[PDB]
DNA sequence: TGGAGAATCCCGGTGCCGAGGCCGCTCAATTGGTCGTAGACAGCTCTAGCACCGCTTAAACGCACGTACGCGCTGTCCCCCGCGTTTTAACCGCCAAGGGGATTACTCCCTAGTCTCCAGGCACGTGTCAGATATATACATCCTGT
DNA sequence: ACAGGATGTATATATCTGACACGTGCCTGGAGACTAGGGAGTAATCCCCTTGGCGGTTAAAACGCGGGGGACAGCGCGTACGTGCGTTTAAGCGGTGCTAGAGCTGTCTACGACCAATTGAGCGGCCTCGGCACCGGGATTCTCCA
């Protein structure tokens, strides 16, 4: 029923509801709102021209899903990427396309300094960070600045934070407001896709 | 808003029902005024101890367990509400 | 007309209220009394719903047991009605006063 | 994860009256009854060791504390039940 | 290798737990050390008292033609018995009520 | 002759015994009573000298406090003498019976 | 075997206890009932005192055994050890 | 080297021991750990209550023209005061006696 | 070797009434009074830590237990005496 | 002693919400082995509990006498009970905004453990003064007749 | 409403004596100086429960009035209890004599604490049906006045 179109395990999220159309919604897809009732959802705000099958919309949903899941878990990054994928995605729905989308989301997170690599200590002396050891198992992860791939079957120390000084607004705000904001977010997604494509090849 | 003069909420018919369960057949006319005084003293002692437990735990809400502990200290154990 | 003689209805109510287990005081007026008393010790307090119910259970049990001792003192003086001086004697012997 | 004696109290009920149930409100009262008696016996046994300058709580402390608390014939039957269990446990 | 596992309750023929009671004694600030036979003795006493109350409560429910036990039935069992009444002499049971009792002098003549 | 009127000497003894702190029961008869009772629980027991004195101090304090409550019950019924039914009422209210 | 030692508590002794309480006039049936009340009081205290003695494996009742028994019932005593 | 030795009581200006009280708390099965400021707080409270009783007892002895305190004087001080009477409400003092008190109705008229 | 508070009680007496003595029987009563109050306060503070799931007894537990036991103005004066001593000890 | 009449009890038909049973999994109970100290057992020393006897005098015991307190009976009148009307506030649904309790990693200070050593507190003598014990005296209170 | 006799209680003086205040010697427990690790404080985020407002329907509190019966005072009568005197009896005190059990060392072993690896029992979530509350009608019983 949700615009994401996938299924989430019960322990991962908490259900919500829209007041107008009265349909079940995912808590993580909307930023963990205070109350259990929401006035208007994406369909109510946008209108009949909202095609949920657009790739940009699905990428936006995936990014918001991952960010909210990590924030509400309050434990930093899990041990392995496959562990996260199995945690917040069912086995049946797991295909190559969602893996590519997860890789794109991780690249976007690395670009905005939300997720940072450990050189010799914590990045900032003021902003809180959480440090954990992650074993890389999937292939296709690109560090933006160094423009180099990450070796397979190796472990690295990663840092994670919530209130980054510079982060994209489409996964920072709680609820949508108007259609202009949504189309601006879609344009930003297009620009990020172009940058990822030009940096991968 | 400040509450005041709420002791009159304990009405005359309510007191007679409590006396009937005790087994009293006939009641005088001055009983009602003195009964209100006895009840007020009882509540002050219990409530004072309940708030003391709340402040030690650094909370702003009085819970059911705080009342149970206060009653047990005075020698009136209560069964049924947690504990 | 068919008026019952005095004392007949009173005995009927004693049997009725010794057979049930309900509360005998209106809930809403009792809640306001509790909040007023607590203002002296600390201001801006909040209560749980079950916290107030615990107080009402203990209060009524205290009063019912007190009337039983009051009734015995009245009979010791060859009377039927209860009077304020009977309550005072019961508390003195018990040890509260 | 909270703990209670609800599972164990229900087993005893089926031995006495095999076809009788119990409500949730009554279950809470029975749970409070067990905790209350636990503290009386355990607390009394603690003082017995302190008086005699010992560092261990044994079966003798438990047996003596029962006779001080329970009245009349309740103490007489309780002692036999406790003694019967200990000797069976030692054999096996 | 390891030869299965038997609970300490089964070795004594009891229904109440023995391992749980042992833990509560140790983490309760009662004494420095706890013996081996102490948990077995205490568990048996608690079980005996529980069966004593439940038997009397079940009889009261049968007289009222019901198949469940409510707090009213627990009140009748304790107050009618003499030994149990003395043990729980300062205990209030919620939603219990009182026993029927009227003084003789008040009755009509 | 010079006989005092009834009640005059009784008031004089009240002031005398509320001014001293001595014991009012013969020591030797009290000791035999204690040993007789203890025969039921265990045979061939021995007592310390100060153990018996502790029992006598607590016993007299209990009885003196009981007579004060008995006196109040008699006045409540408009009498002066104390009677057995006054003792029974005091113990019932207190909680011993 | 000792027997019939309850009569050692004489009539004059009981009147002295009543005078300290503040009693002016006494009935004639008080003396018999007072002896019954005292006997019940001693049985409860002495029973607990012997129980403490047996736990310590002794054949002599000490002063501290009496003090502990009184405190359990809710009557603290000051003056004898403790 | 070591710089003399000062008792912890002197650092707080008290008369009751502080080192002894600390030992009793630790070897008493009250808690796993004991803080540093707890013995100082408890010692001061005990000293205050002791001075409260002794002052009233000394006044009673002076009224009776004596230079020593006997158990009778302790009884008068506690019972006449209202706060101390409520604290020691279930305590018997050996060789204490009672306060003089006669009901008014019994007096001659 | 037995311990008592006899030495310390005598020092306090000389501050209040400099020229008054005390008998041996009265000294025993005062000794029992101190032990009785010690157990009431220490015992109550033990339960406060257990309710809040703590492992340490601090000044806060002692202060709260005093207000629960002592009645009326006795508690008011006792708190000031205890607080005054702690701050002086910390400075030195 | 008999009828009316009101209050209580007994039977059958409906429906709904709470108590009883099943399953996945995770965390707490079980099994096997090592090491150190608490308490069981034996022997000895000297304290305090028990038993008996003679003597002096204070408290317990039995009896006569009479006045004051307890108990039953009668008459007044005032205050509380029973029933019908009129009025006030408790009770039940629904909605909304916000306060405060619960969870988790990070960080640092405070308490336990160990070794050395020396003053504070306890056990044992010693003398002297506060309290105990007679005696002579002065004052206050009760009771019967005036 | 007094006068005076008779009895009980408080006051000032002079000798004894044993319990309390003080001094001395000795040793066990508290203080000084370190180190290591974990227990509790803090900030950011999630999310449910307590508090306040609005409207309608009906159960319950408030008021008035007529009688009936119980609380209270006064009076009379029979006897149980207080006061005083003479005779009898164990309590209290000072000895002597004896032995049981309390209280303290010394030796050594069986028992409880602690750790690592393994696994199954109990907790949380979910369905599902039947036990009990409610309503309507007939039958039975208890109170009241002729
Ligand atoms: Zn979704
Ligand atoms: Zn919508």
């Amino acid at each position: 029923s949700c615009e994401c179109g996938l299924e989430v395990p019960k322990a991962a999220t908490v259900l919500k509801t829209c007041k107008s159309c009265r349909k079940t919604l995912h808590g993580i897809c909307y930023g963990n709102f205070l109350h259990s009732s929401i006035e208007k959802c994406f369909t109510c705000i946008f209108g009949p021209s909202l095609d949920t099958k657009w790739s940009k919309f699905q990428d936006l949903m995936m990014i918001r899903k991952v960010f909210r899941f990590l924030v509400r878990k309050k434990k930093g990054f899990p041990a392995s990427i496959t562990e996260l994928i199995d945690s917040f995605i069912n086995v049946e729905d797991q295909n190559n396309e969602v893996k590519e989308r997860v890789a794109f989301a991780l690249f976007v997170f690395f670009l905005d300094e939300t997720l940072c690599l450990d050189n010799g200590g914590k990045p900032s002396q003021t902003i809180r960070y959480v440090t954990s050891s992650v074993l890389v198992d999937v292939k296709g992860i690109v560090i933006p600045n160094t423009r180099k791939q990450l070796n397979v079957n190796h472990e690295y120390k990663w840092h994670f934070t919530t209130s980054s000084p510079k982060a994209e607004s489409f996964y920072q705000e709680v609820l949508p407001n108007s259609r202009k904001q949504v189309e601006s977010w879609l344009q930003d997604i297009t620009n990020l896709r172009k940058v990822y494509s030009e940096a991968l090849s | 808003k400040v509450l005041r003069d709420n002791i009159q909420g304990i009405t005359k018919p309510a007191i007679r029902r409590l006396a009937r369960r005790g087994g009293v057949k006939r009641i005088s006319g001055l009983i009602y005024e003195e009964t209100r005084g006895v009840l007020k003293v009882f509540l002050e002692n219990v409530i004072r101890d309940a708030v003391t437990y709340t402040e030690h735990a650094k909370r702003k809400t009085v819970t059911a367990m705080d009342v149970v502990y206060a009653l047990k200290r005075q020698g009136r154990t209560l069964y049924g509400f947690g504990g | 007309p068919h008026r019952y003689r005095p004392g007949t209805v009173a005995l009927r109510e004693i049997r009725r209220y010794q057979k049930s287990t309900e509360l005998l005081i209106r809930k809403l007026p009792f809640q306001r009394l509790v909040r007023e008393i607590a203002q002296d010790f600390k201001t801006d307090l909040r209560f749980q719903s079950s916290a107030v119910m615990a107080l009402q259970e203990a209060s009524e049990a205290y009063l019912v047991a007190l009337f039983e001792d009051t009734n015995l003192c009245a009979i010791h003086a060859k009377r039927v009605t209860i009077m304020p001086k009977d309550i005072q004697l019961a508390r003195r012997i018990r040890g509260e006063r | 994860r909270k703990e209670s004696y609800a599972i164990y109290v229900y087993k005893v009920l089926k031995q006495v009256h095999p076809d009788t149930g119990i409500s949730s409100k009554a279950m809470s009262i029975m749970n409070s009854f067990v905790n209350d008696v636990f503290e009386r016996i355990a607390g009394e046994a603690s003082r017995l060791a302190h008086y005699n300058k010992r560092s261990t709580i044994t079966s003798r402390e438990i047996q003596t504390a029962v006779r001080l608390l329970l009245p009349g014939e309740l103490a007489k039957h309780a002692v036999s039940e406790g003694t019967k269990a200990v000797t069976k446990y030692t054999s096996a | 290798t390891r030869a299965k596992a038997k609970t300490r309750s089964s070795r004594a023929g009891l229904q109440f737990p023995v391992g749980r009671v042992h833990r509560l004694l140790r983490k309760g600030n009662y004494a420095e050390r706890v013996g081996a036979g102490a948990p077995v003795y205490l568990a048996a006493v608690l079980e005996y008292l529980t069966a004593e109350i439940l038997e009397l409560a079940g009889n009261a429910a049968r007289d009222n033609k019901k198949t469940r036990i409510i707090p009213r039935h627990l009140q009748l069992a304790v107050r009618n018995d003499e030994e149990l009444n003395k043990l729980l002499g300062r205990v209030t049971i919620a939603q219990g009520g009182v026993l029927p009792n009227i003084q003789s002098v008040l009755l009509p003549k």
